[PDB]
């Protein structure tokens, strides 16, 4: 017997200072413990 | 003074993971924008109370 999961998903919140202050930005991927988003290396 | 953070994924919820229904989904217009606006008000709202 095997268990099937969803694997991993969330949301991803995009964090940002405004636009007229700088285009580098912060990502938060909600609920995800980032081990997962490394094994997914659009 | 406030109560959990429900957040959806509309598109999960209805369609997960089948592109062919998302593709059906996208034919109703806006709606999954407004549940998910709908529900981050509330979100949002949980920490200013
Ligand atoms: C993210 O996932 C990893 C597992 O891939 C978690 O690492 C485990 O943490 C517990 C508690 O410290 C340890 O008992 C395990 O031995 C750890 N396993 C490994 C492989 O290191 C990690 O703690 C998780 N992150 C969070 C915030 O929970
Ligand atoms: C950007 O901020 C500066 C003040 O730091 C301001 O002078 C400028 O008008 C702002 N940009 C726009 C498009 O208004």
């Amino acid at each position: 017997i095997l268990d099937i999961t969803p694997c991993s998903f969330g949301g991803v919140s995009v964090i940002t200072p405004g636009t007229n202050t700088s285009n580098q930005v912060a990502v938060l991927y909600q609920g995800v413990n980032c081990t997962e988003v490394p094994v997914a290396i659009t | 003074v406030s109560m959990t953070k429900t957040s959806v994924d509309c598109t999960m919820y209805i369609c997960g993971d089948s592109t062919e229904c998302s593709n059906l989904l996208l034919q109703y217009g806006s709606f999954c924008t407004q549940l998910n606006r709908a529900l981050t008000g509330i979100a949002v709202e949980q920490d200013k109370n």
